[PDB]
């Protein structure tokens, strides 16, 4: 009982022809592709209630659809523009089974009109002030991860090696670093928070991670810099006393 | 033929206040609804379904929501609101009541709940860049939930919207914003100016 989409972000070009693909191992004989954008909640591409079948939802205009086997639906997007950057959703569903719909995780895709713009993060972590220790006997520790675009990261925290969720808070959305132009870079911090006893004991290890998400193995590349691919930039830093 | 409205698209309530997120439909057939959340990182979950079952219908979370028919409505309620309730909401609407065929989804409400801070002591932080280099950022921590911050007015200095971290070993929760430069008249006492409460600590 699971719906695999193939991607979770693209980077794609202005003009481009677009293919997400999206399985199921449910026998589902109902699949439909939708979008989601801020303020226009999820909306229907196009939906598919058997193989080789399709019909058009409410926003078709611009987009395609193949229903070739019955575990698999394609959603192809004619020549990509910026009306088309959007967060992408399959689902599926059986006729029979009383069950509803089963989504997928999701594909973010952004259209840029150049694809030498598009960038890693780099990540800092900066050390807490002995000011807040001694006041308040906390420690905070902040991570940056800057000079990145499109806006695809997702920034975790490890101590000692183990995920952690307690004691965080990474910002909603990031801030541009250069907020004229059209597509400058982005910028995202978050927060770390420990009792000051777990900050000063040297044996504790704290890494800010960074999964960023740009560019696969197929594209093209021969500018002077390292192909900004999908990769994790992490930064380190350990317990004090 | 069928639709759904979600009038509010940004609700805030304080933690422990009433949690109360509008759906509205039109249907020229018996209507299915549906409830779905969207977690910060995670996918669509479904939180409720109505089904013709009943009129009162309780869902995941603490969440419940009436069937008003007269009305034209499907409101989702919680008492308490808590922390970890913070996400998107969206109804949805369909002509099965298992919600197998077509659903039809609204607009969606972001949900944020702000946090009770018992005891407040505002203060700003300077902490030193790793690798023994010399970058820096300015925390504000600790304030109030009466406290926002305004973007900046010098463009190359960056200022980060507030934000919520919950310490479960200690019960705790605090907010705070970022802000940072590389200029070198950048200083943790002048980086924040925006409705700032004077008995802040700042060293």
């Amino acid at each position: 009982v699971k719906v695999t989409q193939s991607s979770r972000y693209l980077v794609k070009r202005t003009g481009e022809k677009v293919f997400l693909e999206c399985v199921q191992d449910m026998d589902h004989e109902n699949m439909f592709w939708y979008r989601q954008d801020p303020g226009l909640g999820l909306r229907l591409i196009y939906f598919s209630y058997d193989v080789k079948m399709k019909e058009k939802g409410d926003i078709p205009e611009g987009y395609s659809v193949s229903r070739e086997k019955k575990e698999r639906f394609s959603l192809i997007l004619e020549s990509a523009s910026t009306n088309q950057t959007s967060m992408y959703l399959c689902a599926s569903s059986s006729t029979g089974l009383p069950y509803g719909y089963t989504f997928g995780s999701g594909t973010r895709l952004t259209v840029v009109e150049d694809l030498n713009k598009v960038f890693p993060p780099e990540v800092a972590v900066f050390e807490p002030s002995e000011a807040e220790i001694s006041h308040t006997q906390k420690a905070t520790l902040v991570c940056l991860a800057t000079g990145f675009f499109p806006d695809h990261v997702e920034l975790s925290w490890w101590v000692n090696g183990k995920e952690v969720h307690s004691g965080v808070c990474t910002d909603p959305q990031p801030l541009k670093e250069q907020p004229a132009l059209n597509d400058s870079r982005y910028s995202l911090s978050s927060r770390l928070r420990v009792s000051a006893t777990f900050w000063q004991n040297p044996r504790n290890h704290f890494r800010c991670q960074v999964q960023f998400y740009g560019l696969s193995e197929n594209d093209e590349w021969t500018q002077d810099r390292a192909k900004p691919v999908t990769q994790i930039v992490s930064a380190e830093a350990w317990g004090r006393a | 033929m069928q639709s759904v409205t979600q009038l509010g698209s940004h609700v805030s309530v304080s933690e422990g206040a009433l949690v109360l997120l509008r759906c509205n439909y039109s249907s020229s057939v018996p209507p299915y609804l549906f409830w779905y959340v969207q977690y910060p990182n995670q996918g669509l979950q479904l939180l409720l379904k109505y089904t013709s079952a009943a009129t009162l219908v309780k869902g995941i979370n603490g969440f419940e929501a009436e069937f008003k028919k007269s009305e034209t409505s499907f409101h989702l309620t919680k008492p308490s609101a808590h922390m970890s309730d913070a996400a998107e909401y969206f109804c949805a609407v369909s002509e099965s009541p298992f919600g197998n065929e077509k659903l039809t989804f609204g607009t969606g409400t972001r949900l944020t709940i702000i946090p009770n801070i018992q005891n407040p002591d505002p203060a700003v932080y300077q902490l030193r860049d790793s690798k023994s280099s010399d970058k820096s950022v300015c925390l504000f921590t600790d304030f109030d939930s009466q406290t926002n911050v305004s973007q900046s007015k010098d463009s190359d200095v960056y200022i980060t919207d507030k934000c919520v971290l919950d310490m479960r070993s200690m019960d705790f929760k605090s907010n705070s914003a970022v802000a940072w430069s590389n200029k070198s008249d950048f200083a943790c006492a002048n980086a924040f100016n925006n409705s700032i409460i004077p008995e802040d600590t700042f060293f």
